[PDB]
This record gives structure tokens, sequence and C-alpha cells, in this order.
């Protein structure tokens, strides 16, 4: 774990996603996906335990077979119309297989069974950087080949990912499985607008990445895996309490706060079509993905749990950690309600 | 006075604050220059 | 007399490769796999590709060598399974070979097979090169473009392979 | 929508962005941006257990300068995008006369409505 | 499949009875095979006979739901003969929920099944007769 | 299929060697010869026993450098182009990167354990 | 202070493996805190050979 | 249509299902992933050879060098798995529970 080596590996993560962004040849997109996987393995398993071993194993099998399914899709594309241009496809079969390969990649509800596991054991830097890049990079390709996708696939996977991410979040008393189901819910709302106006999808992407960055920074500030540690961080530091309050409420997406600018604009550029019953069912399930946020914030600051002593000992020592960038991403994530005509910065 | 064996800080560095104020004054100068150029550009094209 | 010889090599390829994919012990799996790799090399060599198939047979072989080393290393039973040893493996092998011979029947003695596409069932001398003046055996230059025009592509290829080397080293070191 | 200068995609402000007025001084949105920078610096001093509104005044200056500069370029992008949308809309309006019919907006001396009162 | 749910919608109302009910049984059996395939895929039933027994139970209940719903749909449409109001399918969904409660032999879950399934089935009729689209425009 | 003709003839040669080994010369009295020999002692269990290995890096190292052999093999056909200096630049970059990988795992003692 | 605060039984609700138990809930075990399980041993040790007489 | 295309797609689908359902060995899984790689390889090569698509025939060599280094990554992870256990079945994977 020389820092030269880790700067190299994260530069290759950078290079993989930049290759996915930059290229119109399909082989380069597949290579960028593979390189992203290859570099994202040893960011994990900085631990020794078989937790990280088996979690990386599950990730390897699912992600690798999704990449091979993508290569199948590109091959059937060139058994049809012969072009290496990232453009409109010319096969419903190849588009079906391609969207299902990306569905296994970024996680849909029939395909998400590796996600809470793979976030269960890994350290927090690994989880942060895999969630940010591995949920940014396939959405680029989905933005690229949106005009040739059979709508039932995207729409059904979106609805089902929203309702599974809502339903499964009600039980897990850790932190990372809550975060994984929240990731499923936001990826559902990111995919659900893709056939109508993708500016909304990419705005949903950026705001979700900022929210997750704040979330994982406020879990890097304190070695926390359950709510019990969150109660101890109530009793050790006061500003962390109200920051967890505001950030979890913006994860819920409430109107005066700035988690509402994705949902509301999505309902706008969704209900300017004549689909109404399905968006309002989506938004009722987006009400449903919020109770576990509420019990989390209940456990953090809204109640007062008994804390063990040696926090007496901890009072002398301040939280002199590193932070990635906590306050800037925090107030950029939370006070950004009135800048809704900064929709069009993204397009 | 009153401490033990370590100030981790308390006597502030004379590198970072000078560099940050220098580049921030640079950024204010450049943005004022930008806005003056933009007013001139609008009243130039019209 | 015979004419479908590329298709028949494909049939032998699919037979051995499905018995490969039915997962017996990896010893027998590698046996069926190298059989499948050799006859696939024969397919692509007989189709028009000069060296690429013999090349990929060599590469794929060396991969199977290392795979055999690790299946000697790690996964051993008190008595390992063969195709005809257990119920489930035997059933899967018979059913896969059954689907193969059924496709053989519907291609040979029938007209059209429409499982995913309307595949034209007749012999693969069509379509093919109509005697064009090569003089340089097209795929040779078709690989020789990789060092002429292939600037960015081998850069990212070698870079990813270097990263592959250091990745294997650090995952083994991370004890 | 899709460019409409899908030729230089990274061109954050094209040559056509030199025709509309730039964002003026003390516009309310850039004022709110500066207020957010001030609150950002306040909460950043609140993190590190150092006194609020104290000993981070250079960081106040730096955060406010950074956000005002960023929001300046963002506002210029906003104005360019809405101007090109309006111009493309009006070109497509002027292009097709017959496809966008102007209705005879009749007056109410003869335009009937069913009433259906409430009692 | 879109073709046989299209066959179910394309039964005129109208009476081609026992055939509307056969289509409803086919839809219920398809749904039961879906649910049973997942629930035997993620349980390892120990053993294969018990897996066939569980799938038979779930398809049995869902096919009973489809049959009873088609029967009360046809009976309501023959008695009152008004295809406008969704009240016939409201009675249909509540009958299906009560019979699901009968197949599980609990009463409160059966009553909530009556309520939710009646409202959703009457809503499906209500939106189709009023005319709402299948999930999309997909245009703008 | 001339090579297939020759392969068929050699397989018939091999089968006549099999049959002349088993069937023709003499008889086959059984009942102890089938026992496995090590040195005069019947061993525990059998073979197909879990056998750990020494090399961990060297086999995967073989695999990756065989793949880089596969990249390097169209050097003869590449050698006749109009863009000569670009060919030379990328070829030297390929072998230089390959030797950097080798010397990296050589200085990081990847081969100094149970080779 | 007569303002009621939640207690150890609320904590034991909010602590453990999962929130809502089933008839299967004993198998989900309380996970460790360094995420490493120290006792792991099943005797995967040496193997014999009779390099013998002749 | 050239019937070898359909037959290699048949071999593809069966190797895919073999990669998905599997009894206990991770080794057989990596092995059949390598096989499905070879199937996609041969299919793509026959496509390019019918096309005379001689310009970008980098697809076979580069497709397979990348997918084989994926197989190398998998063998490293299987080394770590069989290091932290004796047996590497579906059992001794049940920790880190969903």
């Amino acid at each position: 774990m020389n820092p030269i080596i880790l700067i190299i590996i994260l530069m290759t993560v950078m290079l993989g996603t930049i290759i996915v962004m930059i290229s119109t040849h399909w082989l380069l997109i597949w290579i960028g996906f593979e390189m992203n996987m290859l570099a994202i393995i040893p960011i994990m398993m900085k631990k020794h335990n078989p937790r990280a071993t088996e979690a990386s194993t599950k990730y390897f099998l699912t992600q690798s077979t999704a990449s091979m399914l993508l290569m199948m899709a590109i091959i059937i594309n060139l058994m049809f119309s012969g072009q290496w241009t990232v453009m409109k496809l010319f096969n419903p079969m190849a588009s079906m297989l391609m969207t299902m390969a990306l569905a296994m990649k970024l996680g849909m509800a029939p395909f998400h069974f590796w996600v809470p596991e793979v976030t269960q054991g890994i350290p927090l830097s690994s989880g942060l950087i895999l969630l940010t890049w591995q949920k940014l990079a396939p959405m680029s390709v989905l933005y690229q080949i949106l005009p040739s996708i059979n709508l039932d696939l995207i729409l059904t996977l979106s609805i089902l990912s929203i309702t599974i991410g809502g339903w499964g979040g009600l039980n897990q008393t850790q932190l990372r499985k809550i975060m994984a189901y929240s990731s499923i819910a936001h990826m559902g709302w990111m995919t659900a607008v893709l056939l109508y106006n993708p500016t909304m999808t990419l705005l949903n992407l950026i705001i979700y990445i900022i929210m997750t960055s704040t979330m994982f920074t406020l879990f890097m500030a304190n070695s926390t895996t359950t709510t019990l540690s969150l109660s101890h961080t109530w009793n050790k530091a006061p500003i962390m309490t109200i920051l967890v309050l505001i950030t979890l409420l913006s994860m819920g997406g409430l109107p005066p706060l700035s988690g509402f600018m994705p949902k509301w604009m999505i309902i706008q550029e969704m209900t300017k079509n004549d689909s109404i019953i399905l968006p309002t069912l989506m938004a009722i399930t987006a009400l449903l993905n919020l109770y576990f946020y509420m019990r989390l914030t209940y456990s953090t600051a809204l109640t007062m749990f008994p804390s063990t002593n040696n926090m007496k000992m901890k009072w002398q020592f301040p939280t002199t950690k590193r932070m990635t960038l906590l306050p800037t991403m925090t107030v950029l994530s939370t006070m950004l309600l009135p800048l809704t005509p900064i929709l069009s910065i993204l397009e | 006075k009153f401490y033990i064996q370590e100030p981790p800080h308390g006597s502030p560095n004379w590198l970072k604050v000078g560099l940050t104020l220098g580049t921030s004054a640079f950024l204010w100068i450049y943005l004022i220059k930008q806005h003056n150029e933009d007013v001139l550009e609008y009243k130039r094209r019209n | 007399m015979m004419t479908y010889i590329v298709f028949i090599l494909s049939i032998i390829f699919v037979m051995g490769f499905v018995g490969f994919s039915s997962k017996p012990s990896p010893i027998y799996g590698g046996l069926g796999l190298i059989v499948s790799g050799g006859v696939g090399c024969g397919i692509v060599l007989n189709f028009g590709g000069s060296f690429l198939g013999l090349m990929v047979f060599l590469i794929y072989l060396g991969g199977m060598m290392v795979v055999f080393g690790y299946t000697t290393a790690m996964a051993t039973e008190q008595y390992p399974e063969v195709w005809v040893s257990n119920k489930v493996v035997l059933g899967t092998f018979i059913t896969g070979l059954l689907m193969e011979f059924l496709m053989v029947y519907y291609v040979l003695k029938d007209k059209e097979v429409e499982i995913v596409f309307k595949f034209n069932g007749m012999g693969d001398w069509v379509i093919y090169d109509t005697g064009d003046s090569g003089f340089f055996s097209e795929e040779a230059m078709g690989i020789a473009a990789l060092y002429s025009y292939g600037t960015w592509l081998v850069i990212v290829t070698g870079w990813s392979l270097l990263i592959g080397v250091v990745v294997i080293m650090e995952i083994t070191r991370g004890n | 929508m899709t460019g409409r200068q899908a030729r230089a995609p990274l061109q954050f402000l094209p040559d056509e962005a030199r025709s509309l007025p730039p964002p003026k001084l003390t516009d309310p949105r850039l004022a709110y941006i500066g207020f957010l920078g001030y609150c950002s610096g306040l909460i950043d001093n609140a993190i590190r257990r150092r006194p609020v509104l104290s000993a981070g005044l250079h960081r106040q200056f730096l955060y406010i300068t950074s956000f005002v500069f960023v929001g300046y370029y963002l506002l210029k992008r906003q104005d360019y995008m809405y101007a090109v949308r309006d111009h493309d809309m009006f070109s497509y309006i002027k292009s097709h006369p017959e496809d966008f019919p102007e209705k005879d907006k009749k007056t109410y001396r003869e335009v009937f409505e069913e009433f259906h009162p409430v009692r | 499949a879109k073709t046989l749910l299209h066959q179910y919608w394309d039964i005129p109302e109208g009476t081609e009875c026992h055939r509307k009910t056969y289509a409803a049984t086919s839809i219920g059996g398809a749904s039961g095979l879906v649910v049973s395939a997942y629930s035997v895929a993620l349980k390892t039933p120990t053993s294969f006979l018990e897996g066939v027994a569980r799938t038979g139970r779930y398809t049995f209940t869902a096919a009973a739901i489809g049959a009873i719903f088609g029967l009360t749909s046809c009976i309501s449409a023959q008695v009152r003969e008004k295809p406008d109001d969704p009240l016939n399918y409201l009675i249909g969904g509540c009958a299906g929920g009560l019979t699901l409660g009968a197949r599980t032999r609990s009463y409160g879950i059966g009553a909530a099944a009556c309520a939710y399934m009646g409202l959703t089935a009457a809503l499906v009729k209500m939106g189709q007769l009023e005319g709402w689209k299948v999930f999309a425009e997909p245009k703008v | 299929m001339n090579l297939m003709i020759t392969l068929l003839t050699n397989f018939t040669l091999a089968t006549l060697l099999v049959t002349i080994a088993f069937w023709l010369p003499q008889l086959n009295v059984y009942s102890e010869k089938t026992s496995p020999y090590e040195c005069g002692f019947d061993p525990m269990g059998s073979a197909r026993l879990p056998f750990s290995m020494k090399f961990f890096l060297v086999a995967i190292t073989f695999l990756l450098f065989d793949l880089e052999i596969a990249l390097l093999l169209p050097l003869p056909w590449a050698s006749q182009t109009t863009n000569l200096n670009t060919m030379l630049t990328m070829a030297l970059l390929l072998i230089f990167l390959l030797a950097v990988s080798l010397a990296y795992e050589w200085t990081q003692k990847g081969l100094e354990w149970t080779e | 202070a007569r303002q009621w605060q939640p207690d150890v039984e609320w904590a034991e609700q909010y602590g453990g493996a999962v929130m809502y138990p089933t008839k299967e809930t004993a198998h989900w075990k309380p996970p460790p805190w360094n995420d490493v399980d120290p006792p792991k041993d099943t005797l995967v040790s040496n193997l014999t050979l009779n390099f013998g007489p002749q | 249509m050239s019937l070898v295309y359909m037959n290699i797609m048949m071999a593809f689908t069966v190797s895919l299902t073999g990669l998905l359902m599997y009894r206990s060995h991770l080794m057989s899984s990596l092995l059949c992933l390598e096989g499905m790689m070879l199937s996609l390889f041969i299919l793509a090569t026959l496509m390019i050879l019918n096309s005379h698509f001689t310009l970008a025939s980098m697809m076979p060599i580069i497709l397979l060098v990348f997918a084989a280094c994926e197989a190398a990554l998998g063998l490293s992870l299987l080394v770590m798995v069989s290091n932290t256990y004796g047996t590497d079945y579906v059992q001794n994977l049940n920790l880190l529970q969903c």
C-alpha cells in the first residue's frame, strides 16, 4: 500500500471512466468497463479478513459476467448493421441484452443481490469510490444509446428497483445496507427518466453523488457501523448531529431542503407526458424509502441514547481526522433549493 | 504558558494564508476584469 | 461427397464444449475444453483465417495449463466426478447432447429453425470470397494495422496489462 | 434537446454568448451564492472546534470568492442556454406558418358556455 | 404475454363467457408460475418433491384467484349488463381477496386482500374504460 | 483436411499400438497388480488429496506474459508500413512496458518466494 | 430531569443483527467490530509420503 | 446466414447457463467463463472474416487478451479464497450475509 501505487490505481480508475466518456468505438467502452473493474478490486481487500475476500469474489463474478454479456450485445450488433459508432442500435434483441448487462452492472432489483453484500464488509473509502465511479460510468453509456431502447425494460427495472430499494431498507440495522438500498432507490429514479429527458437523469446523478459524498464523509468522521455508534457521536460532538439531521432529510428529499430538486423536476419533465399514474406510484414509493432515514435520525440526535464512558477520555482529543471535503459539499447539497434554473448548467 | 509538550497549531503558518489570499485577490482581479470585458463586449456587438 | 464440413466441425465443437460447460471435475472439463479449442481452431482455419486460430489455440491452451495447476492445487475430492458418475451431471450431459442432435435434425431434414432468428439452413460455402485478388492474405495486413494506425489502442492495452500485473502482485501480497 | 454546437462540446461559452447581457452586479442569485459561501465558511469553522466568525476570515474570503466565481460562470451558461432555446423556438415558429394555426379568438357576445349552476 | 392479455381485453363486454374465465385462469396461472419459480429458486426446498408441492400450492391458489375472479366478472356482467361502471370488477376484486383468505384460512389478511384487490381491479377497469395509456406516450 | 487425413492415419497407428499392447501377446491374471505403488507401503487415502503449491505469482505471471507474447507476435507483418517511426515508438513502448512490469515484480521480490 | 429518555430496552431493539426477527433469526449472528473473525482453524495441514526402501 | 453463426450462439447460451448455475466449484465457474470467452471470440472472428472488415481486426486479439487477464484476476481471487479456507464450495461462502 505505497501511496504511489494507490495514486496509480486511482489514476487508472480515472482513465477507465474517461475512456468510457471519450470513445465512440464500442470495444473501447467495453475495455473501459473492464479496466474500471480491474482497478476497483484492490481498492478493496486492504483488510485481511475473508469478509473482503468473499465480497470481492461476489463482485468479481457478477461484474465480469455482466461485461461478457455486454460483449455479446455488441457482437450481435455487428452481426447486424456493421458499425463501430456509439449510436442508435438496430436490434431489439441486442438492446435488450445490453440494457440487461448494464442492469447487472449498475444494479437493478433482480440484479442487486451483490450490492448489500459488497458494501457490507469493505472499508469506507472503497465503498465511496466504487459508488461514485461505478454509478457514474454506465449512465454515460445509457445517455449515449437512449433512443433505441425498448421502453418496458427500463421502465420495469426502474419501478422494481424503486420498490425493492424501498422495501428492503426497512430492516437493516447496519449502516452500509441502508446506504446500499438508498443507492438502489436513487438509481431507480435515475433510470426512470432516461427515455424522456436525460438532463434530469444526469442532474439526479450529480446530486446523488454529492449526497453520497457527504454521507460517506460523515461516516469517515467516526468509525461507525451501527446506530449505537451514531448515538455515541451525538454524545461526543454536537455539529455532527445536526449535519446528520439535514443530510438524512435531504436524502429523503423534502421541499425546503435540496433533495427535492431532483424529484420535482423529474415529475415536471415526466408529467409533461401523459404518464401520471405511474409517476405518482413512483413518488408514493419515494415516500416509502424514507422511514429508515427517519429511524436513523431518531437514533442519532432526535433522541438521546445512553453512551458508554471513556467518552470522558475522548473529550480531550478532538476529531483531528482528514476530511475529503465536508462543508462545501454539505451546503452545496443542502441549501440548493432556489437554484432550479441551474438545471440548464448541465445542458 | 499552560500547555504541555505540543502546540499542534496556535502559531499559524506563514505560507498557506499568504498563498490563499494571493490567489484569492488574483481571482477577484480577474473576475472584475471579466465583467468589464463582458460589458464592453455586449456594447461592442450592439 | 461431404460438403458441410465447417458445420460438422461446429457440431463437434458444440458437443465437446457443452460437455465442458456441464461442469464435471475440471480435469475432464479441461479435456473437453482443449478438444473444443482445437476443433474451433480448425473451424476458423478452414474458414479463411490464417494464423489467428492457431495463435488463440496456443494462448487459450496456456490459460488452461495454469487452470489445471490450480485445480490440482485446490479443488480435490475423495473421488472426483466424471460425466458418468453422478445423476445430475449425466442428466445435463444427455440433455445438452439431445438439444444438439435435435438441432442437427431440424437443420438437416427440415427447412427452418427460428429460435431467435430465421436461420437459413443450408451449406456454408455461401457466403464466401468470390475469388478476389488478395496477393497479401487479408488478415495478415488486418493484424498488421495494429502497429501502424493503432496508436491509442495498444497504449491502453499495455497500460491495463501493467496494472493487471501489479494488481495480482498486491492481492497476493496483502496477507 | 441536443446540440446546436455538438461540434465543440466542451465549449462552455461559445462565440454566440457574446451578444446577451452578462450577469450584473448585486443580482439576487449571486448574492445568495455569496451568502451560501459565508454560511459554508461558518460551518467549516464550526467543524474543526475553532470559534465561529473567528480565525477563519481568510477562509471566509476564499470560500466566498470561489463560490461567486463559479456562480458567475454558471449564470452566464444559464443565460446562454435560455437564449439559444428561445431563438431556436422562434426560428421554428417563423419556419412553418400553416402548421401552427392562429385561432379566431372570438368575443363573448356569441361564444356560448354551458353554465350548470350551484344552488 | 401482451398477446394473451390483449386477448383478455379484446373479449367484448359483450359476453363470450367461460372464455373470458379461461383467459383469466391463464393469467392467474402464469402469475403463479412466476411467483413459484422465484420462491423455489430462493429457498432450496429440500427436496425436489417438496418444491413441486410448493409450486403446486402457489399456482393452485393463483389459478383459484383467476377462476373465481372470472366467474364473478361474468356473473356481474350478465346480471346487471352495464360495462360502464367498475362496480362489477370491484365485487370481483373483493371476491378474489376473500377467496385468497379462504385458501390461507386467515380472516384479517383476507379482508385486507378484499379491500386492496377490489380497489385495484376497479381502478384497472376505470382507467381502461376511461382510456389511460400502457405506461408511456412514449413521445413528448 | 490433408492434415486431418494425416491425423486420422496416426490415430489408426495409435489404435493398432493399443490393440497390439492389450489383446494379442498373452494373458492378464489380476488381483494385486491393480494396487497403487509408492515405495512398498500402501499410502493413506489415495492421491487426489489436497496438495498445496509453492508458486502463486509465477503461474499468473506466465499467463500475463503469454498474453503479451500474443500482442508482440505481429511484429513481422508490422515491419512493412509507411509510418515507420510510429511503429518503432509503439513497439519500443510495448517491450519497455513489459520489462518495467518484469523488473517491478523482480525488485518487489515477487519471485523471491517458492518460485 | 422528568424529560423522558429512551432506554436499554430501546437500545436492544435498535441493536443486534436485524430489526424484525423471524423464526430464522438465530442464524443471523451479531457481526464483529473489527470485521475480522479471529478463530478459524480446520487443520488443512501437511500431507504424507513414504519415500521408502528400494 | 451461414449456419455456423447459429451454432456458436447455441454454444454461447449453453456456456452462459453453465456459468450461471453451478454446483460447488469456483474453479469450474472460472473455467466456463473462459470457455464462453472463447465462444464469443470465434463468433466475432467469423463475423469479421465474412465482412472482409480488415481495418479494425483488432477485435479478436484485444478482446481475448483483456478477457484472459480478467481470468487471471479471477485465479488470484480464487487463490485468496482457498488460502482462507480448506474447502471452497458454496459452503464457506455463507458469511457476510445478505
